[PDB]
């Protein structure tokens, strides 16, 4: 058992010691319909893009602390090209369609030995902004390698690290305390998730269909499923064990929905 | 002529819980459809039986980092005959700060029923130990050593190929509903402490690290029902 | 349901009471492991 | 002739003092142990988004010995609202100057270095009112250096120091008036 | 028992999972989300209009502006500053100085239950004056629209336009209270309590869903403009949610330690 | 406080009912507001500033 | 004292902000009528005077 050879398009990934699947909210998530708000003929799926793209994430050592997480947005990951991960043909498509709509398979990657311990937590939270400190500039591919992890401060816990706006100098400068977007780390296992540790598994999967505030959000602005990995108990290993294991990931779109041709996107 | 009427004492008042509706000031409108997005909520109890990581006070080594509070257990190597973790059952205690049933209980007044807690091991596969977990209804003092936690209600537990052990605190009670927080810590609101002891030593080969770890969860069982809401605690916003 | 005592009648027709939708033409758990 | 020297500390406690907090601490730990002269006033205040004062103006210096060791207690976090810090100094400045003293107050500031358009304006909005009663203004900052905006809160470009020479440069500007104590 | 929780999905366990004993009866059903919310709740207070109104500006505003602040109430549970949709929530703790204090708001006790990501309802507007012996008038315009502000003279008396119009008004009695239920009117599909996104395509503050809201209520007395008193007065506004739904659960606000 | 005339009939040991709350102001020309919280719970007491 | 076998409590307050409070204090009464009552296992009556 426990050997899951998943084949799509022309690629095929298997993880020999895996666990299973985990759908969300509907037992078969790939089913959908073309959106009702549009009127144009939607460009549906095609077999050249039904794919596992993979991409390297930062490694992890002794020096990490509890609740420290990486988080990658989606499909905004495909735009800025983190970790040697690009959509390739897929970005060349969704630059040219003002409406985009799709659900996601993910299986994440590690492999610790049998003389280790330490629990990760792979989960994809819905509808968050865990990539910006309030200056207004979204962080990009250069400033990922200076930290390797987000040390989980209190300002994400109290919702103080969401981008506010220019108050206008007619008023008083305020005293902010709360925002509705936050992360409560004692609570984060209410989302589709599974404990990945050196106990039983090596690589493990999530699966999720669509959620949205509208039938179809915009092309290059929305980010529904950020996926975040966070450590609950740190690693311990004696001198001679394999130092600093490596993390990558594998993202699959399922049943894409495009709408609306124009020129290739050039940012204003 | 009009039908004769008699207005009673309740004139022109509005009750907050008043089960009726009011005339709209603008009607006959339509709305966008709904059906495309999945994941409805009919009851929050479908919400309430999800695992949730508890939160404990750190052992006496205060790391000066922010909020030195720990969602696991650091088992020591040394032989002593006091339990590893002991915490009461009052659903406002600082061990029940961010568990789900604690969280959506914190704005209700009364519940009824069981409370599952389970615990997930995390250690090297070549390590193995025997751990019992025990529960006692309110005695005079607190049951401390292994005879006291032995007589009451317990389960021993192996380390093998799996990694957990689903435990359910039984529901013994004078009255069927119970409170959620204790304004006076009485018999109706507490139900005795919970603890777990190490029964035999953790056993592990050379050149693999000491002191393994165990995570704790807390979830509603089957019979866990809530009632009768109350106004909330706004202290999160300050 | 909610909380009502309106087991006899409502005054307005329901299309004046609350909005209804368009035409695109014992409880359940929250996501299995297949 | 006037002793007229009440020196005041402004400290950042925002996020960017994460990697630098013990250096800012060591600076204050030496600047407090620069003099053994009791003819002055001290107070410790910080700016997050907002906090409170730490210590009031006190006489004998076991109290600032308690202050310098409770300086470790606060964690680097919050926004950069240091128009509130000059406010927290000036509010007890002008409403504890009803004794009739000539105390030419003097304020040294520890800032990361950059803050945007509106908050800079409210800092100048405070800073006019600060030496409107007769204060003396100073600010330093460890950064990629700009004297562009930081000169406005000072009297001129003379009193906004870098980090390289300001390890002893601000010592001269204190000991060139400490000797005239009467 | 002896199942492991690392598969992500574990069920519940009654007393006979491992012990001797039988499962207990279900107590009540004060749990269903379209009953739990249906509670009359005030969100804030309102300064009453008495003249030709003017409404606040876009995001930056230099001094010398003339707007009448704290007279509108963009009724949402979402955090709001100066009667326009913000993204964070202020609490002005040290208010001494110059420069006007903005009108903040938030629905306090809604989040402490809220384990959701998307929400759906209708609401009702309940108003009550705090000052005695008062008679007033409430107005409203829908979301994705904007207030009309001018005045047209009648028999030397300047009278503004918000006495009349299309969108409904309501005139109270002698110290009475006005209430009516109000349905959906939003351009988007469901109300978000979390959002990614931005308002326009580029160069926008990331996070505020500017057109997924309800609307706003303003209060004004039925008097001509030139007969206005010097004492200002106040009035509160109340909301009770109705027929609610919910989707795709999430976390809770973090409790103190502290 | 005590309910005076209830005991003078009461030949019981256990009792069971529901009740109703009727309020009346004694001072003239007054307008007020009544509140309530259930048993086994406790009053919330704080203040939050508005304008 | 059976501390949790009770009903609840009623408090009265005026609909005004905190800083606009008068110096004269005022009063209000509270009334209860019992409903749908039952009773069990009879007992004695309060002792009448002689006196």
């Amino acid at each position: 058992d426990r050997v899951t050879t998943q084949t799509a398009g022309n690629t095929a990934i298997n993880t020999q010691s895996s666990l299973g699947v985990l759908c969300a909210y509907v037992e078969d998530p790939t089913k959908s319909d073309p959106p009702s708000s549009s009127t144009d003929q939607p460009t549906t799926t095609f077999t050249a893009i039904d794919r596992w793209y993979t991409g390297r994430l930062n490694s992890w050592t002794k020096a990490v602390k509890t609740f420290s997480f990486q988080a990658v947005p989606l499909p905004g990951a495909f735009l800025s090209r983190q970790g040697g991960l690009n959509g390739g043909a897929f970005t060349a498509t969704l630059h040219r369609h003002f409406l985009m709509k799709c659900g996601w398979q993910v299986q994440v990657q590690c492999n610790l030995t049998q003389f280790h311990q330490g629990a990760l937590l792979v989960a994809m939270v819905p509808e968050t902004t865990l990539d910006v400190k309030p200056d207004g500039k979204a962080k990009s591919l250069q400033e990922l390698n200076e930290e390797q992890w987000v040390e989980m401060s209190d300002d994400y816990r109290t919702g103080k690290n969401m981008p506010f706006q220019s108050l206008g100098t007619y008023y008083r400068p305020p005293n902010w305390t709360w925002g509705p977007n936050f992360i409560n780390p004692y609570q984060v296992t209410v989302f589709p998730h599974q404990i990945l540790n050196a106990r039983t598994s090596t690589s493990v999967d999530i699966n999720v269909p669509y959620i949205g505030e509208t039938p179809t959000q915009s092309s290059e602005t929305q980010n529904s499923w950020t996926l975040l990995v966070m450590v609950l108990v740190p690693l311990d290993y004696k001198e001679g064990a394999t130092t600093d294991p490596e993390i990558t990931f594998s993202v699959r779109p399922t049943s894409p929905y495009f709408n609306g041709l124009r020129n290739r996107y050039t940012a204003g | 002529g009009p039908i004769p009427t008699a207005p009673r004492e309740n004139s022109l008042m509005f009750l907050s819980t008043l089960p009726d509706d009011t005339v709209p000031a603008y009607g006959n409108v339509r709305t966008p459809p709904v059906n495309y997005l999945p994941g409805e909520i009919t009851d929050l109890l479908q919400l309430a039986r999800i695992p949730t990581l508890m939160a404990f006070e750190r052992v006496p080594e205060p790391v000066p980092a922010s909020d030195t509070y720990v969602p696991y257990v650091a088992v020591p190597t040394q032989f002593d005959d006091r339990p590893l973790i002991s915490f009461p059952i009052t659903l406002s205690d600082p061990v029940y700060q961010n568990t789900l049933v604690g969280a959506i209980s914190s704005n209700f007044a009364n519940y009824r029923g069981c409370i599952q807690i389970t615990l997930t091991f995390c250690g090297p596969m070549m390590a193995r130990g025997k751990f019992l977990l025990s529960y006692s209804p309110p005695n005079g003092t607190q049951p401390q050593t292994l005879s006291e936690a032995m007589q009451c209600t317990y389960s021993i537990w192996d380390i093998g190929l799996n990694s957990s052990w689903t435990f359910v605190v039984p529901y013994i009670s004078p009255s069927d509903y119970r409170e959620t927080r204790a304004i006076t810590n009485s018999v109706y609101s507490a139900d005795g402490w919970f603890s777990l002891h190490k029964l035999t030593k953790i056993t592990l080969p050379p050149d693999c690290p000491q002191s393994p770890c165990i995570l704790f969860f807390a979830s509603a069982g089957e019979d866990y029902t809530l009632r009768l809401p109350v106004d909330c605690n706004p202290s999160y916003v300050f | 349901r909610g909380n009502n005592g309106n087991m006899t009648f409502n005054y307005y027709a329901n299309t004046y009471q609350n909005s209804v939708d368009f035409s695109t033409s014992i409880l359940n758990p929250l996501g299995y492991l297949k | 002739c006037y002793g007229g020297f009440d020196l005041y500390f402004i400290l950042d406690k925002s996020g960017s003092v994460l990697h630098h907090w013990n250096e800012i601490y060591y600076f204050v730990e030496q600047l407090a142990h620069k003099f053994i002269s009791p003819q002055l006033r001290m107070s410790f205040i910080v700016f997050s988004t907002r906090g409170t004062t730490l210590m009031k103006l006190t006489e004998d210096r076991e109290q600032i010995r308690q202050g310098l060791e409770e300086l470790q207690k606060v964690l680097p976090g919050g926004d950069t609202y240091m128009h509130e810090g000059f406010e927290r100094a000036s509010e007890q400045i002008y409403y504890e100057n009803r004794q009739g003293y000539r105390t030419a107050s003097v304020i040294i500031a520890l800032t990361d270095g950059e803050l945007h358009e509106d908050l800079f304006f409210y800092s100048e909005r405070e800073a006019n009112r600060s030496r409107d009663l007769g204060a003396i203004v100073y600010a330093v900052g460890v950064k990629d250096f700009n004297e562009t905006q930081l000169a406005r809160i000072a009297d001129s470009k003379d009193h906004v120091f870098p980090v390289n020479d300001g390890f002893q440069a601000l010592q001269g500007i204190i000991h060139s008036i400490l000797k005239k104590s009467c | 028992s002896t199942d492991n929780a690392e598969t992500g999905v574990i069920e519940a366990g009654n007393t006979d999972t491992d012990f001797s004993g039988e499962l207990a009866a279900p107590g009540s059903n004060h749990t269903n989300v379209k009953f739990l919310f249906d509670r009359s709740r005030l969100l804030n207070v309102i300064k009453v209009l008495e003249k030709d109104a003017v409404f606040p500006r876009p995001f930056p505003t230099q001094e010398g502006a003339q707007q009448d602040d704290g007279y509108f109430c963009l009724l949402t549970p979402r955090p709001t500053v100066a009667s326009r949709p913000a993204t964070r929530f202020g609490l002005y703790a040290n208010p001494s100085g110059s420069g006007v204090l903005a009108n903040t708001s938030l629905d306090f006790n809604f989040y402490s239950l809220a384990c959701f990501t998307y929400f759906r309802s209708d609401l009702e507007v309940t108003v009550v004056s705090l000052e005695p012996d008062l008679e007033f008038a409430v107005g409203w315009f829908p979301s994705g629209s904007e207030y009309q502000a001018s005045s047209f003279v009648y028999d030397q008396l300047h009278v503004p336009f918000h006495f009349t119009g299309r969108t409904p008004r309501a005139f109270a009695s002698k110290g009475g209270k006005v209430s009516f239920v109000l349905p959906w009117n939003s351009v988007s599909s469901v109300l978000p309590v979390r959002w990614g996104g931005a308002s326009k395509l580029s160069s926008a503050t990331r996070g505020l869903p500017a057109h997924a809201d309800w609307g706003t209520i303003y209060a004004f007395v039925p008097r001509p403009n030139e007969k206005k008193s010097t004492a200002v007065k106040h009035v509160a506004v109340y909301i009770r949610y109705k027929n609610a739904r919910a989707w795709c659960p999430s976390m809770l606000p973090f409790r103190s330690y502290k």
